[PDB]
């Protein structure tokens, strides 16, 4: 993979790792263990940013063609909730506070990190680290190069997207298929230049 | 009203008993741990006369060696205490 | 408010410091033909003044009494452009300027001459140092845990 | 030429191009964002 | 069996003693001696708060009083004094005072002439009527039952503590009450993300 043809791609990226298309102009993962890291965050915040987007976005396409009366993203905390936003918040740090750190553990060290705490005899199979596998897989997709880069490559669309979705709902003030489809209105009036 | 003489008494027979009988074995051990000295010797070996420990006042025929300097200070402690409760049950102070 | 000051779009005497300044301006502005340049800078001058009061009263700034903005540094998160937001900013810049030399010093250290490169610039190797200060937190971070910060 | 480079290299010069720019910069941004007291 | 499943434990918690989980992030019993005198004192806490945690609920629902309510007596001239409702005599400030300063005192300092490390966390002899330390066995699995049983209290005294200041006035059964009418409204979030 070539970001840039033709730069030479840096000597810590020799494509044994899935997305690497020698992309590190800054030096970030000069480090091993910064590479590793990063390749966590990596496929972390893809992940974060796929799910995100995909409920930012595809709620309020169905809006649109009327086939459910959703709230958008930035006015969907807004006092309509049973529990409150204070405890969801309680609740939902706790969960967190735990899966993540077990998550951590799994990263500072791979295989410490694997069986059910409270009922031992049930386990997760010795596999990647940040592809854990087992019960996270039950329909047992071969997790193949092929799939991984795919992955890698929807992620990274995805957390661009997101911030194409943050910044456009800064200036316009509307949803992303909104603006979507003011530009498909009028192409050639309707752009960031007219917006600003 | 509180009898200034019968808190005074209390409180001193109190700290007179505590020094004689609970904390008598504490303190002479803590005393046994130290001795003010100048380089390695002592101040009287240095040596100032005037800062020779007083062998005759310290001596004492009671069983556990309760002389009066330990009347002295116990005391001080529990009259300290005794004028401490009576001053302060003296006063008018509301929080 | 806070501090026992009065908010500057509330402030009296801030809005008599713009008057008197305005018509300071505008007493030398007499002299001038309306249409030379020294009229048209006076005016200029007036513009930004004004501008900058409605600016400043904007901004949701805090004047004491003698009718100028004070600053509030506490935390208060209704001025954190006050002081928290700017000094974040410089914290960054400031790092990126010392990273970046820090990296410059680094690269040149094991050199034939290195006083060389101190006092004759590479400017090559600086331009590719550059950028790497953009990303210094992240890059400072990771050394400071693995120890190639300090020896 | 390449004499000339390294000369346009030494730190006087470069410190007068680089502040040169700093100078420029800092004003222009003075000048379309005049009388910045916050942020 | 640690605390942290995947991180190493330190290297003098070996698991040996009662309720050694491995868990000391400031290495704080790297020092033998220390440590010691750390697991004596926890040991101490441990039953302090064992014996307060009830003694907080108790008298609070049969009671109809309040951990709290139960201090302000106090503080004032008049200074009376009320257990299980009945008014006590010598229920005043200055001698309950005098009383429990003098037989704590003489309590504590009694411990602190003991000299084996040991019977200055478990003494045994007087203390222990039953006989339940008489089997080394029984003891080491009692003895892992009773630090569970403390840190637990403990963490239940932070509870009461904190749910005090937060709540000022209110008992912790109170605030159980409080939680259990409204779960998903009356919760932490109006302390902590609130308001
Ligand atoms: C991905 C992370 C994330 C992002 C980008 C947002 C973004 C937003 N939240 Mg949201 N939230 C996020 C996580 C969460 N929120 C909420 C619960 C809420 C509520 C109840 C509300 C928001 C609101 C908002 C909006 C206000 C803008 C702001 O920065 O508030 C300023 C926040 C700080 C300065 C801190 C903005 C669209 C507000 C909104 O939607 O108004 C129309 C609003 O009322 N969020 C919970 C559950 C506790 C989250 C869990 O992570
Ligand atoms: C994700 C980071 C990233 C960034 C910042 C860039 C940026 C760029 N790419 Mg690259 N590219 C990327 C990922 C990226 N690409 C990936 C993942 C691939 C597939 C391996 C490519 C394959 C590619 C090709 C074939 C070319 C570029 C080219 C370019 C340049 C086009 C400039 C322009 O104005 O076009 C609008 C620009 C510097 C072009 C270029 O100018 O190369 C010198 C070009 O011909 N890119
Ligand atoms: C992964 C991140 C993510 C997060 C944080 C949210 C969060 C939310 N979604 Mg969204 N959603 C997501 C992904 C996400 N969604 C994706 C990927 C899709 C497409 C499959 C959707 C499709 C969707 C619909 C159709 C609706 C929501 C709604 C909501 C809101 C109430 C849901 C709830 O609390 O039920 C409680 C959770 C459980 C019972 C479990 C809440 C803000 C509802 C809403 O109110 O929209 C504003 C709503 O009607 N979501
Ligand atoms: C003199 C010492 C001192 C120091 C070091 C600070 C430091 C701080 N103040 Mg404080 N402040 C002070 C005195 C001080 N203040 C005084 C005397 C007053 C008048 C009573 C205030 C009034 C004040 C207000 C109203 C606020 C602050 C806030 C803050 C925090 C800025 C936000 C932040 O850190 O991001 C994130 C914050 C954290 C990561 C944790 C900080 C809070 C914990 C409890 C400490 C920062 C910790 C802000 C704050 O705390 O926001 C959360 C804030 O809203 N300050
Ligand atoms: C060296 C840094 C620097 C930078 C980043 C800029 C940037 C800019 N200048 Mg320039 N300017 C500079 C130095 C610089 N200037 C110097 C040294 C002079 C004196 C010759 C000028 C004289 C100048 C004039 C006369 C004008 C600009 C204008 C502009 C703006 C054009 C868009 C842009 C912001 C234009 C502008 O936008 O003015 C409002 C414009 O008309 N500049
Ligand atoms: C040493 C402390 C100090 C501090 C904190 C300041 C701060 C300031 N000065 Mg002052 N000044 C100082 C010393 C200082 N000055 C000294 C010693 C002198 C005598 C030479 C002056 C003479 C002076 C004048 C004549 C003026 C100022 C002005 C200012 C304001 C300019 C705002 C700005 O530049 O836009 C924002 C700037 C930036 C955002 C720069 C960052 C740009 C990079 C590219 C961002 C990169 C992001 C990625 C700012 C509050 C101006 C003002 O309006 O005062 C209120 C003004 O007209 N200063
Ligand atoms: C304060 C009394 C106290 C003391 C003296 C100890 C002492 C000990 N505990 Mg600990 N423990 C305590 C309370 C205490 N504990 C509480 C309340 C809990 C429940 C969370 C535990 C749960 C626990 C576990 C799971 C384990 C230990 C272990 C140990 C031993 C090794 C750790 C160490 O050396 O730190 C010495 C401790 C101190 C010097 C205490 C100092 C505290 C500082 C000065 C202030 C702390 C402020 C605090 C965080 C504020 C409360 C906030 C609240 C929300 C929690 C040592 C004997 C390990 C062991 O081997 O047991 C045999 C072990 O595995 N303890
Ligand atoms: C071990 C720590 C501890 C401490 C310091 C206290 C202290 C107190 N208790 Mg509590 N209590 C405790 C444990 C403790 N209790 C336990 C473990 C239980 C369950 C058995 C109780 C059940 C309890 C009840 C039902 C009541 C108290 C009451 C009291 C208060 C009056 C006690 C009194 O004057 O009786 C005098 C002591 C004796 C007659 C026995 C001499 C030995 C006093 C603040 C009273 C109170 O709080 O009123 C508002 C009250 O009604 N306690
Ligand atoms: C995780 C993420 C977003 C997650 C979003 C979520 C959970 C959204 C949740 C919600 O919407 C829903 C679901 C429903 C709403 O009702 C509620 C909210 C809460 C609003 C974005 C990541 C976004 C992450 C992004 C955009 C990262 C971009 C980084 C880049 C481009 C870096 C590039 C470089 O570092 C390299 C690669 C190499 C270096 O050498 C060179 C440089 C260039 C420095
Ligand atoms: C002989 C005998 C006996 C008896 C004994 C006794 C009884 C003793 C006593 C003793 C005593 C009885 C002592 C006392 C002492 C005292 C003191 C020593 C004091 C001091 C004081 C002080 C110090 C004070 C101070 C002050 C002042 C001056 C002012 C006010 C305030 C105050 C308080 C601060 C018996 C039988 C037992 C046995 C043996 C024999
Ligand atoms: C934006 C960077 C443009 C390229 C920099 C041009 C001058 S590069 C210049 O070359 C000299 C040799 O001729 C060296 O001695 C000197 O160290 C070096 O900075």
């Amino acid at each position: 993979g070539e970001w840039l043809p033709g730069l030479a791609s840096p000597g810590y990226l020799t494509g044994s790792l899935p997305g690497d298309n020698g992309f590190d102009p800054l030096g970030l993962a000069e480090d091993p263990e910064n590479l590793r890291w990063f390749v966590q965050a990596e496929l972390v915040n893809g992940r974060w940013a796929m799910l995100g987007v995909a409920g930012m976005l595809l709620p309020e396409v169905f809006t649109s063609i009327g086939i459910i009366n959703v709230p958008k993203w930035y006015a969907a905390g807004k006092e309509e909730y049973f529990a409150s936003s204070s405890t969801l918040f309680v609740i939902e740090f706790i969960l967190f506070h735990y899966v993540e750190i077990r998550r951590w553990q799994d990263i500072k060290n791979p295989g410490s990190v694997n069986q059910d705490p409270i009922f031992k005899q049930y386990s997760l199979p010795a596999g990647e680290v940040g592809y854990p596998g087992g019960i996270f897989n039950p329909l047992n997709f071969a997790p193949t190069l092929e799939a991984k880069e795919k992955e890698i490559a929807n992620g990274r669309l995805a957390m661009l997207a997101f911030l194409g979705f943050i910044i456009q709902h800064n200036v316009t003030g509307k949803g992303p298929f909104d603006n979507l489809l003011q530009h498909i209105s009028d192409p050639w009036h309707n752009t960031i230049v007219q917006t600003l | 009203e509180l009898s200034p003489s019968l808190v005074i008494s209390l409180s001193t027979g109190l700290s007179l008993f505590l020094g004689r009988f609970v904390f008598f074995n504490f303190q002479r051990e803590n005393v046994a741990k130290q001795v003010p000295e100048q380089n390695g010797l002592t101040h009287f070996e240095a040596g100032d006369t005037r800062a020779k420990e007083y062998v005759s006042l310290l001596k004492s025929n009671d069983p556990v060696g309760f002389n009066i300097v330990d009347v002295l200070a116990w005391g001080s402690i529990g009259h300290i205490v005794a004028y401490y409760i009576l001053a302060t049950t003296s006063n008018g102070y509301d929080p | 408010d806070i501090s026992g000051l009065t908010p500057c779009k509330e402030s009296k005497q801030f809005a008599k410091r713009e008057k008197q300044a305005l018509k300071k301006l505008q007493a030398s502005l007499k002299l001038y033909a309306d249409d030379s340049a020294p009229a048209l800078a006076i005016k200029a001058t007036m513009e930004k003044t004004k501008k900058r009061f409605d600016n400043y009263g904007k901004y949701g700034l805090l004047c004491g009494s003698d009718g100028l903005p004070h600053l509030i540094v506490s935390g208060d998160q209704r001025h954190w452009g006050e002081f928290i937001t700017p000094g974040i900013l410089f914290l960054y810049i400031a790092g990126w300027i010392g990273w970046v030399g820090r990296s410059y010093l680094i690269a040149i250290r094991d050199e034939k001459k290195p006083t060389q490169k101190e006092i004759i610039i590479d400017v090559p190797l600086a331009s590719r140092l550059l950028f790497r200060g953009f990303s210094w937190p992240v890059a400072a971070y990771r050394e400071l845990l693995n120890g190639e910060l300090v020896d | 030429m390449r004499d000339l480079k390294t000369y346009l290299s030494v730190a006087p010069v470069v410190s007068t191009l680089w502040f040169g720019a700093l100078a420029g910069l800092l004003i222009e941004i003075n000048r379309f964002f005049p009388d910045a007291l916050i942020f | 069996a640690h605390w942290m499943p995947g991180e190493p434990r330190p290297a003098y918690l070996d698991g040996s003693a009662p309720g050694d989980f491995g868990f000391d992030p400031l290495g704080l019993g790297e020092v033998p001696a220390n440590l010691e005198r750390y697991k004596e004192s926890e040991l101490i806490h441990c039953r302090w708060a064992m014996l307060a945690v009830p003694g907080i609920l108790v008298p609070e629902a049969l009671g109809y009083g309040n951990w709290v309510k139960a201090q302000e007596w106090a503080a004032l001239p008049g200074g009376q004094a009320t257990y299980l409702g009945n008014p006590v005599p010598w229920g005043t400030l200055p001698t309950i005072l005098a009383i429990e300063f003098l037989a704590i005192a003489f309590v504590e300092h009694q411990r602190s002439m003991e000299k084996d490390p040991e019977k200055k966390k478990y003494p045994g002899g007087a203390f222990d009527p039953l006989g339940y330390s008489k089997d080394p066995k029984k003891l080491e699995e009692l003895k892992v039952k009773e630090i569970k049983n403390g840190r637990l209290a403990l963490l239940a005294f932070v509870g009461f503590c904190v749910q005090q200041s937060a709540y000022p006035g209110t008992g912790p059964l109170e605030n159980l009450a409080t939680h259990l009418a409204d779960p998903w409204h009356n919760n932490i979030g109006d302390i902590l993300i609130g308001f």
